[PDB]
């Protein structure tokens, strides 16, 4: 600006404002998809089966 | 620094591979994960490379691996 220190500054706190703002609430879904993905797998594999197929969750 | 204080926000190393000991994706590539995290976006995060980095306050740093069977996995850097 006029004394230069927003260029200093670089937004760091705008940034990290919204840093807390997102928590990654999309990155969480995410992680939660693949979680049952991954599991969805075993149940094709057929290791165990001990799920009836009645409630399935 | 190649050793994390807290959550290794402020790691800048050469690590590049995760815990599990898979290469990290490029960040500024898009293979074989498609992301958002550009280091042209975030340009304050010292996106380099393919080097672990921790951008989004997690409790390690991370990274994208190299299998399309696990999207992102989290890196093993010792502590200081």
């Amino acid at each position: 600006g006029s004394a230069g220190l927003q260029e200093k500054e670089r937004e760091l706190e705008d940034l990290k404002d919204a840093e807390l703002k997102r928590l990654n609430e999309e990155r969480h879904d995410h992680d939660k998809r693949e979680a049952e993905r991954k599991a969805l797998e075993d149940k094709l594999a057929d290791k165990q089966e001990h799920l009836d197929g009645a409630l399935r969750y | 620094e190649e050793c994390m204080h807290g959550s290794g926000e402020n790691y800048d190393g050469k690590i590049s591979k995760t815990m599990s000991g898979l290469e990290c994706q490029a960040w500024d590539s898009q293979s074989p994960h498609a992301h958002g995290y550009i280091p042209s976006k975030f340009p304050n995060k010292n996106l380099k490379k393919n080097y672990c980095r921790n951008p989004d306050r997690d409790l390690r740093p991370w990274c994208f691996t190299t299998d399309p069977n696990k999207r992102w996995e989290y890196c093993d850097i010792p502590r200081c």
